[PDB]
């Protein structure tokens, strides 16, 4: 039906490097 | 599902994970030919991917992929 | 500016820009603002009274 | 009469002068209303 | 001192002078006009009579004259309202047939199609149907015929230009000093005395001779051309014999004590006529001779001329305590000096009442064919309850000006009044404290049931199938009025209101009142009332208690009653004043009462009013949907407001169009409030600038110069449209429902 | 014109509606003469008459002939309120006399107020009519 | 502290300093008006922002501004 | 540090919080020729003593009300105090020791433009310097 | 298979990042470092 376990854990792996990179960039906007 | 009939199938938003949702609630939102509880999509984001040429769940899934990746770069 | 004159008045923020007084009195002390000048209209503090420079003042006859 | 004076001040003020003028418009439209009803636009010959 | 008759002689001309003067009262408005803020406040100071002088004694004077105005003006309506009923009504084939003709006075002219509202109600007549009650009113005094309403009416016009005479006399030639006015014992006298008990005394005669014969001639079942005349029950006594028998021994037994021949016509049966489903007669003048009696003993009790009696002085002086410091020692300087202390009192007190009265005339229907008249029973209730409001809140208001204008800290010395100033905090704190806690354990619950319906958990709700919250010690109050009869009333034969319990009264096929349970829904309901309640309450204590001073400004008396604020500073301080707490105050009035009168409309239409059938089950209005319903806000939204109002959106092209019309139009005052209640002068004013400019251009100016509303006039007309649109919208909508389904 | 408009005399719902004619007054016939008057209107599909205020002189009594009489009208009003305004500032009690008419004043304003067309124009082109910019007052910029 | 600035147009009546809940304005010797004085706002950190003065005073618009700033246990007016 | 005596009342819940022994404090002092009834600004009655009296207060306003009320019974001897919770008393009203209604040499202009309101500059040729456009 | 993890994120979502989150935001609101 969908699409399977492997594509969703590699899409929380990819969406960590935004999560890292939002992290830094809002740091930077404060600082 | 909603590529071989856009006019009788309803469109799925996302899953529902609600646990103070009763039994009559579940047995409720478990719609549109879904496994649980849905919500409908009321957004036409199905008529705009299948009219621009979308056509299976892995495009939709590259598609989203590559979003995470644009907003990376950005 | 004359005691009973007519004149108008040239200052912006006052309540009565471009509207005619009457001159009540004059003083001669060297003040800064010595022209009494009175007025039909009352201010949004109910006060149809002010004083002014000659400079804020033209004559109308 | 001084006090008939003080009657036709009293009269001219302004919310007994109102009343009296928007009775008399309002009396004539309703009179006009009764005789000649249902007038949605001027007819033409 | 003693108590005399002392009058001033002609104080004031009468001349037609100062009515060529408009605002000749005030020395600031007699000046005249320079703005449209000198027009506004011509009629905001109009009747404040200490701006207009300073003395008390003038001010007692013009204080006595205008209320012979006032009664005057109320005696007109009330002799207009019985001329209606005489000329244009059909109360006489209402007579001959009370279940079946709807009343009706005000036949509407006809001129722009509005002959439709001239709705057929029955007896040969179109016209209004009316729902105050009048023809009951007229029913219980006896009248039969249309001339002793026009007898009636014509009393009424000479007596209200009696009353106007009496104020034109009582101002312009003979004026009473202010040591007349300061005779509170002697006026309590004489009120409690002449004014109650002679009055009750001369209604219960009222009610012995002409009302309980006629009317139980009507209930037997006489024609009311073949029932007499009711001056012929006094000249032939016979005809009261054959009715009631205890009129045989004559005036004999009243002196001699033997009061048990008068059973027949002064009884104590209690619950209601099964005829009429009113009061009976006879417990009704009953009832208004023991009050006459109590009232002409209780208006003994304080001093005049004649050495004994009371001095309130004194009684107030003795009661301190080891609490209250002083006790009541300042308080009757208080009252004395201060009509704004007596408006206080008596409007609060006539406000608590006028509640009261809205309950017991609906539980026990005082009048005959009231009960099934369901439309008229609805709509006396919700008026009187909205009257009661009003008034309590006007109370609280001339308590905050008393307390800025009258009060006096040396009078005012350690005191009960003194005292309650000296914890407001702690008494604020803990009624801010019972809100919150009831505003949570009231209006939550309904949230959880909302929640918990929604979500599929019926099981998990506050309900009568689910937790069950019971009104336990109103059942138990309930079940101890209903064996009352028994033991703790024996002379009583039913109990005092079927609404206790007692089974169901039927007239014509209807309830008239039938035993009115109550479960989880009741318990619920009336803890919103409670909770609504205490929110007003804190709003209108905390405008009396904190009318001179607090935390925030501490000479907030010097700044008056009615001030906007204290500018934006320390803050913002806007709306602090005791005028401003009486503006957020009715407000919380008007939220309190429209669920006070939500709440008896679905529950007298679900649980009581209906149909009985000669089986003897009973059919409800609403079919008994408020057990379920009503426990929710969607039930609320759905069952009450959306379903009952099916009524008053249908109705165009019927005669009920004009209930319609003011159904929206009321919508649209209502909404027209929030421009005013939103908004603020300064913009309105910086907008008349831009419309004077345009005004100055083609030379059309005004000399009176165009100004925005002032801040406090602002919020009085955004309460006024915001209290006239939401209170006619009920109006309209209570109207039309329950003129087609009552 | 638009949208299905037939003229009334030809619409069978406008018949239909004419037969069960509410009278508007006393007289009995008054629902009738209503219908007899508006059947010369056009109609729409349900039976009403639709109003045409384009411009043209076939319908000219449904806007035109209203917007000539309302605007005498409206004109005589403004007119007369204008020239009262500018009658009592001459008085030195202005203020006074705006709360409280001066009938020997307004009377004759009223009366004169037929002629508020022609004493506009010959206001207008004598620039009486308004005033100077920088005679009247403004808020700083 | 809130900012209190008085400008020439002073005619020097005092009724500012009167106005005042909280002793911010003070009168000064002057020479230029008639009374000889202007007005002076030395404890402007007693200044709750009330502008009483500024409807007080007579001028057409103001010689006395009150200019709201940051805020403080005295500006605020809190007894706590 | 101030000699007087407390009016005679009974109490209040109005009167002054903990912001009294942790931030700040004021005192007003005044005489009276005769024991008479005043109003408290916390609110109540008292009743204040013939000679030198002492009331604690929780903020300024309050003293200045107070000292409004007192010219009503024609005292205007009144003092206020700043007390700190080291125990730093200063007088601070009234501080010339000439009231402010009154001219009094020595005072100088604080806070004065020499110029009219309308003869401020705009926000716009003010921006990102740091100033305000009614400074100086 | 994956449908175990809204059991996972979605009480994560609810309780532990607005515990986290209020717990960092409130500690800073009251810090008198920076
Ligand atoms: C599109 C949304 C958006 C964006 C891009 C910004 C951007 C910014 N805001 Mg901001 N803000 C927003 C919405 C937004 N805001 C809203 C809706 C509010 C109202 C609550 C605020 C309230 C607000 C305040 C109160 C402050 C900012 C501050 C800032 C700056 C630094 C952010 C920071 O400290 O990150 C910190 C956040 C994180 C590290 C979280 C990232 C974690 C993820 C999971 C990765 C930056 C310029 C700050 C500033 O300019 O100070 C110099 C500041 O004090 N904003
Ligand atoms: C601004 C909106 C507006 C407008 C344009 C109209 C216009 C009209 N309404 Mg109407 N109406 C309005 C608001 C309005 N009304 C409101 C708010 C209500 C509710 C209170 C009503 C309630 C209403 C009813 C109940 C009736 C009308 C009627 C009429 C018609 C006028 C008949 C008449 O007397 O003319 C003729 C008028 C004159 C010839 C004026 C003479 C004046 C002097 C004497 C002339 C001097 C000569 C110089 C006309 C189509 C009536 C009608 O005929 O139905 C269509 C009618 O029965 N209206
Ligand atoms: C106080 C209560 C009250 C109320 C609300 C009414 C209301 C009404 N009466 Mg009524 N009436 C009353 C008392 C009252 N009456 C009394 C006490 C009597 C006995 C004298 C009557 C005798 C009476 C008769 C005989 C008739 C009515 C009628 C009417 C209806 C139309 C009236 C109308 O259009 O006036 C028109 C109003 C005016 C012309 C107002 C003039 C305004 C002036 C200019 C103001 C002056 C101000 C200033 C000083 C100058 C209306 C429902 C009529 C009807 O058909 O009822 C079904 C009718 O025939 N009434
Ligand atoms: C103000 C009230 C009032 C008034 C004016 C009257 C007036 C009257 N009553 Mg009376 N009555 C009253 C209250 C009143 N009653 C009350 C409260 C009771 C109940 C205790 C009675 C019980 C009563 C009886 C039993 C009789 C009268 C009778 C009478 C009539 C003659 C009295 C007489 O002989 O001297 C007279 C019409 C007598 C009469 O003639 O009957 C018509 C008579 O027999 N009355
Ligand atoms: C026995 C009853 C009673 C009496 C004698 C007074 C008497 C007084 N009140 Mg009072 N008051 C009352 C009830 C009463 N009130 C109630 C019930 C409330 C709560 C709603 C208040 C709330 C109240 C406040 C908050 C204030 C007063 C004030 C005053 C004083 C001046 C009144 C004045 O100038 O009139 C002026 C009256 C008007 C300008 C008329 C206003 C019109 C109303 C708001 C609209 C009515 C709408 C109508 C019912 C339906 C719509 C009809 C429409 C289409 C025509 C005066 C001593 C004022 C004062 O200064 O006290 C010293 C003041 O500030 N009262
Ligand atoms: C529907 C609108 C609405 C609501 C909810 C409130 C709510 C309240 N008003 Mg009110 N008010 C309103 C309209 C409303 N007002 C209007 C229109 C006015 C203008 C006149 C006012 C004027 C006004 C005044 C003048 C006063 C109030 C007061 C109160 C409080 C009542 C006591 C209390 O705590 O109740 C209990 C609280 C409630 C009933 C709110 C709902 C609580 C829900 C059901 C539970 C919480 C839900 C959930 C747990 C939260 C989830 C969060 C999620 C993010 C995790 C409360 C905060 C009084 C006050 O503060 O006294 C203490 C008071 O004096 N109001
Ligand atoms: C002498 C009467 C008079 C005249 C000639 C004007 C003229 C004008 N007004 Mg207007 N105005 C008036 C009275 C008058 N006003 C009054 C009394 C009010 C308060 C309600 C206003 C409120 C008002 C607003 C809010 C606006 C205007 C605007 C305008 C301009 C456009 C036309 C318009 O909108 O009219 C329509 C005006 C109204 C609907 C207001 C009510 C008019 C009343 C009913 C007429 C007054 C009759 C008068 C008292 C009779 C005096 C007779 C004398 C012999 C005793 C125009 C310059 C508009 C503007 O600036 O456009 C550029 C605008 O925005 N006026
Ligand atoms: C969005 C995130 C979220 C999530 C995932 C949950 C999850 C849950 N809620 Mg909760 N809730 C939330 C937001 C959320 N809530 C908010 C914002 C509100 C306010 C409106 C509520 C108000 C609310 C109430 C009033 C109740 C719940 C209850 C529950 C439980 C579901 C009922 C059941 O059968 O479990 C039964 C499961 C248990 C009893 C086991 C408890 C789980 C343990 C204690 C977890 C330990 C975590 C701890 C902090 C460390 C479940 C744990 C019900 C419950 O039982 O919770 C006690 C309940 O009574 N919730
Ligand atoms: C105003 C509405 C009442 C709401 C208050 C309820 C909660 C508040 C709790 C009170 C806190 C302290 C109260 C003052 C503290 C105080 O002064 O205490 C002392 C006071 C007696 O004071 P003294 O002994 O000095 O008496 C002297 C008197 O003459 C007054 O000077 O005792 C009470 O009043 C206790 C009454 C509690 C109030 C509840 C009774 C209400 C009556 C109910 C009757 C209605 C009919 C019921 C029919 C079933
Ligand atoms: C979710 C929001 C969580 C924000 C708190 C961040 C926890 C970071 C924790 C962390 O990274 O700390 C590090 C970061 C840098 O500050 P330091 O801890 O170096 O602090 C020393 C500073 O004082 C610099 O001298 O601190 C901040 O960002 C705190 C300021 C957040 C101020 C709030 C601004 C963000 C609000 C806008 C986002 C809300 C609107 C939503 C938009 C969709
Ligand atoms: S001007 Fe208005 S908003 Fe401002 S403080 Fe005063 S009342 Fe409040
Ligand atoms: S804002 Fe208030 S405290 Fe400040 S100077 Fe003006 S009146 Fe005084």
């Amino acid at each position: 039906s969908s699409i399977s376990d492997t594509q969703v854990y590699i899409a929380l792996v990819v969406a960590l490097i935004p999560g890292l990179l939002a992290w830094r960039l809002a740091t930077e906007l404060y600082k | 599902q909603w590529i071989k009939d856009p006019l009788h199938v309803r469109p799925i938003a996302h899953a529902i994970w609600d646990p103070h949702f009763g039994k009559p609630a579940i047995e409720a939102f478990t719609q549109a030919g879904a496994n649980g509880p849905v919500n409908i999509a009321y957004s036409g984001v199905y008529h705009w991917w299948y009219t621009i040429g979308m056509r299976t769940n892995t495009e939709l899934y590259t598609g989203s992929v590559f979003l995470l990746l644009f907003a990376s770069l950005f | 500016v004359q005691r009973g004159s007519k004149v108008r008045i040239l200052r912006p923020e006052s309540y009565w820009f471009q509207d005619v007084g009457t001159v009540a009195s004059v003083d001669q002390s060297g003040i800064k603002y010595p022209v009494i000048v009175r007025f039909d209209k009352v201010n949004y503090a109910g006060i149809n009274t002010n004083n002014f420079a000659v400079d804020e003042l033209i004559e109308v006859e | 009469a001084d006090q008939s004076s003080y009657l036709i001040k009293f009269i001219s003020t302004a919310p007994v002068a109102a009343t009296i003028w928007l009775t008399i418009t309002a009396g004539i439209l309703i009179e006009f209303n009764r005789f000649f009803p249902d007038l949605l636009f001027h007819p033409l010959p | 001192k003693k108590a005399r008759v002392i009058v001033d002689k002609d104080p004031v001309p009468t001349s037609f002078e100062k009515w060529a003067q408009p605002g000749h009262f005030d020395r600031t408005l007699a000046r005249g006009p320079k703005t449209t803020t000198w027009i506004w406040n011509l009629h905001a100071l109009a009747h404040d009579f200490d701006t207009h002088t300073s003395d008390l004694e003038d001010i007692s004077r013009k204080i006595f004259a205008a209320h012979f105005g006032h009664l005057a003006v109320v005696t007109i309506w009330l002799s207009g309202m019985i001329f209606h009923g005489a000329k244009f009504s059909n109360y006489e084939a209402w007579l001959s047939d009370p279940l079946n003709v709807r009343p009706s006075a005000q036949v509407v002219w006809p001129i722009v199609g509005q002959d439709i509202l001239n709705g057929d109600v029955g007896g040969g007549f179109h016209g209004i149907q009316i729902t105050s009650g009048l023809f009951q009113v007229w029913r219980g005094w006896g009248i039969t015929n249309s001339f002793q309403l026009y007898c009636t009416a014509i009393g009424g016009l000479v007596l209200a230009g009696l009353f106007l005479f009496a104020g034109w006399f009582h101002y312009h030639k003979r004026a009473p000093k202010l040591e007349w006015f300061q005779n509170v014992e002697s006026m309590l006298n004489h009120h409690l005395q002449v004014l109650l008990g002679c009055g009750s005394l001369g209604w219960a005669g009222h009610l012995i001779h002409v009302s309980a014969p006629i009317n139980k001639l009507m209930d037997a079942g006489v024609a009311v051309k073949d029932i007499p005349l009711p001056h012929e029950f006094i000249l032939n006594k016979s005809l009261l014999i054959d009715l009631f028998p205890g009129f045989a021994a004559g005036l004999t037994p009243f002196f001699t004590l033997n009061w048990g021949q008068y059973a027949d016509f002064l009884t104590f049966k209690g619950g209601l006529n099964p005829v009429t489903g009113g009061l009976w007669m006879t417990d009704i003048a009953h009832h208004h001779l023991a009050i006459a009696v109590v009232f002409i003993i209780a208006g003994h009790q304080y001093r005049t001329n004649w050495g004994i009696g009371h001095s309130i002085k004194e009684i107030l002086e003795n009661h301190k305590g080891p609490f209250t410091g002083e006790g009541h020692k300042g308080l009757y300087e208080n009252l004395t000096t201060s009509w704004h202390a007596q408006l206080a009192t008596n409007l609060a007190f006539l406000g608590s009442l006028t509640i009261i009265i809205a309950h017991h005339m609906y539980a026990m229907p005082p009048y005959p064919y009231l009960a099934t008249d369901y439309a008229t029973q609805l709509c006396i209730f919700t008026h009187h309850i909205w009257i009661g409001g009003f008034l309590i809140v006007g109370g609280a208001a001339h308590a905050a000006i008393f307390m800025v204008r009258d009060y006096d800290p040396v009078v005012n010395q350690n005191n009960v009044l003194d005292r309650v100033i000296r914890h407001r905090d702690a008494i604020i704190s803990h009624l801010n404290w019972v809100c919150i806690f009831l505003g949570f354990h009231s209006f939550g619950l309904y949230i959880h049931n909302d929640t918990m319906r929604a979500l599929g958990r019926p099981q998990d709700m506050f309900s009568d199938t689910a937790i069950q919250l019971q009104p336990v010690f109103a059942q138990w109050v309930q079940n101890l009025h209903t064996l009352a009869p028994g033991g703790t009333a024996p002379n009583a034969l039913e109990p005092v209101s079927y609404a206790f319990g007692g089974g169901v009264l039927a007239v014509g096929g209807k309830v008239a009142m039938m035993p009115i349970a109550l479960g989880t829904a009741d318990f619920l309901i009336h803890h919103i009332h409670a909770f609504t309640i205490h929110v007003t309450v804190l709003i209108l204590l905390k405008g009396v208690l904190f009318a001179r001073s607090s935390r925030l400004i501490p000479d907030k008396a010097n700044l008056g009653f009615r001030f906007p604020c204290d500018g934006p500073g320390r803050g913002g301080t806007c709306q602090v004043s005791g005028w401003d707490h009486v503006f957020l105050g009715l407000f919380w009035m008007y939220n309190s009462l429209s669920i006070v009168i939500f709440h008896f409309s679905w529950k007298m239409q679900s649980d009581v009013w209906g149909t009985v059938d000669a089986a003897g089950n009973v059919s409800h209005i609403t079919g008994g949907n408020f057990a379920q319903s009503a426990i929710t806000i969607n039930g609320w939204l759905r069952d009450f407001l959306w379903a009952q109002a099916s009524q008053v959106i249908n109705s165009y092209g019927s005669a009920l169009s004009a209930y319609g019309l003011m159904f929206l139009g009321a919508h649209f005052v209502w909404a027209f409030s929030l421009m005013f209640l939103f908004s603020g002068r300064g913009y309105w004013q910086e907008l008349i600038e831009s419309i004077v400019w345009a005004h100055n251009k083609l030379k059309v100016a005004p000399a009176i110069q165009p100004r925005a509303l002032s801040i406090t006039q602002g919020r009085a007309v955004g309460v006024a449209h915001y209290l006239l649109g939401g209170i006619a919208t009920t109006w309209a909508f209570f109207h039309a429902h329950i003129l087609s389904v009552g | 014109l638009g949208a299905d408009l037939t003229p009334c005399a030809e619409n069978p719902a406008f018949q239909a509606l004419a037969k069960n004619a509410r009278n508007t007054t006393a007289d009995p016939q008054s629902g009738q003469k209503r219908f007899e008057r508006y059947s010369q209107a056009l109609c729409g599909p349900e039976g009403y008459p639709h109003l045409i205020v384009d411009g043209r002189l076939d319908r000219a009594g449904d806007f035109l002939i209203p917007s000539i009489l309302f605007l005498y009208i409206a004109g005589w009003i403004g007119w007369v309120g204008r020239a009262y305004l500018q009658a009592i500032k001459k008085d030195s009690d202005t203020e006074q006399k705006e709360i409280q008419l001066d009938l020997g004043i307004a009377l004759p304003i009223i009366a004169t107020g037929f002629a508020w067309p022609a004493a506009a124009v010959k206001e207008l082109l004598s620039g009486e009519l308004t005033a100077k910019d920088s005679e009247i007052t403004v808020s700083p910029r | 502290s809130h900012t209190v600035k008085i400008y020439d147009t002073c005619i020097g009546c005092t009724q500012c300093v009167r106005a005042c809940p909280t002793d911010v304005l003070e009168m000064v010797p002057w020479d230029g008006c008639k009374a000889a004085q202007v007005a002076s706002s030395p404890r402007t950190e007693d200044c709750v922002g009330c502008k009483r003065c500024e409807t007080a005073c007579p001028t057409d618009f103001l010689s006395i501004r009150v200019y709201l700033g940051a805020e403080t246990t005295r500006s605020m007016g809190l007894a706590y | 540090t101030l000699s007087g005596k407390t009016p005679l009342f009974a109490g209040s819940t109005g009167g002054l919080l903990t912001k009294a022994v942790e931030e700040e404090k004021y005192a007003i002092t005044w005489t009276s020729p005769k024991a008479q009834v005043f109003e408290l600004p916390t609110g109540g009655a008292a009743t204040m003593h013939e000679g030198e009296n002492l009331l604690y207060i929780a903020r300024k306003e309050y003293g200045i009300a107070l000292g409004g009320q007192l010219r009503k019974f024609k005292i205007t001897n009144y003092k206020i105090y700043r007390i700190l919770p080291s125990g730093e008393t200063t007088f601070i009203h009234p501080a010339d020791g000439v009231f402010p209604e009154k001219v009094n040499a020595g005072r100088e202009k604080v806070r004065f433009n020499a110029r009219s309101i309308g003869e401020n500059p705009n926000p716009s040729q003010v921006k990102f310097s740091g100033k305000a456009t009614y400074d100086a | 298979d994956a449908s175990f993890l809204s059991s996972i994120f979605v009480p994560v979502i609810g309780w532990v990042v607005p515990i986290a989150t209020f717990s960092f935001l409130f500690l800073y609101i009251e810090r008198e470092d920076v």
